């Protein structure tokens, strides 16, 4: 409100395609976590009920990180197998 | 069970003669084709399932094949793959794979299924 307007969260559509530029802006906000925050902040969420969220999120992030790594590590051996029908 | 096959094939031939002499044909050119006609005329079972109709046939078509003796009288097994529990399968497998390997060293829609 004290900041200069139109500098923030602004995309300018190129070659007149609107839908593309909107997708772009959406990708911005969702990349920064603002959509999850708006949606979060429609109602309240109590501090306890918040650390639960945090911890469940962070556990899940750890799991998915690890499992991802493991998958991409074992990726090589997806290759068609040499020894078949030994 | 092999003694059964010896015995059965003997009695089969003796009964074969016995069949020809009553049915009044030359025991020599007697075929399975003739065996069928013969029994079919002697023991005429109207029955729908055809396996339950009377049969005289060479015991080999009657009985299932058997798995031979798998070890000597010392206890020692003949085939080296015996302990696989399927030797018959994995022998085909060993051979097939061997064929393949040799092919790789050497090499440097007819209605067929
Ligand atoms: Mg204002
Ligand atoms: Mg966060």
């Amino acid at each position: 409100a004290n900041h200069l307007k139109f500098i923030a969260r602004t995309v300018m559509v190129q070659e007149g395609n609107v839908e593309g530029a909107y997708r772009t802006l959406n990708r911005i906000l969702t990349m920064d976590g603002l959509i999850e925050d708006i949606k979060r902040r429609r109602y309240y969420e109590k501090p306890c009920r918040r650390r639960q969220r945090e911890s469940y999120e962070t556990c899940r992030r750890i799991y998915n990180m690890e499992m991802a790594r493991k998958i991409n590590f074992l990726m090589r051996k997806n290759r068609a197998d040499p020894w078949q029908g030994c | 069970t092999v003694d059964f096959i010896k015995k059965q094939i003997e009695e089969f031939n003796i009964g074969k003669r016995h069949l020809a002499n009553m049915m009044g044909e030359d025991p020599e050119t007697f075929t399975q084709e003739d065996i069928d006609r013969a029994i079919a005329y002697l023991f005429p079972s109207g029955l729908f399932e055809k396996r339950a109709r009377p049969i005289m046939k060479h015991p080999e078509e009657i009985f299932p094949k058997q798995r031979a003796i798998q070890w000597g009288e010392d206890g020692r097994p003949f085939h080296f793959l015996f302990y696989t529990g399927k030797q018959s399968y994995y022998s085909l497998m060993h051979d097939t794979y061997g064929k393949l390997l040799d092919v790789e060293k050497h090499h440097n829609p007819i209605g067929s299924r």
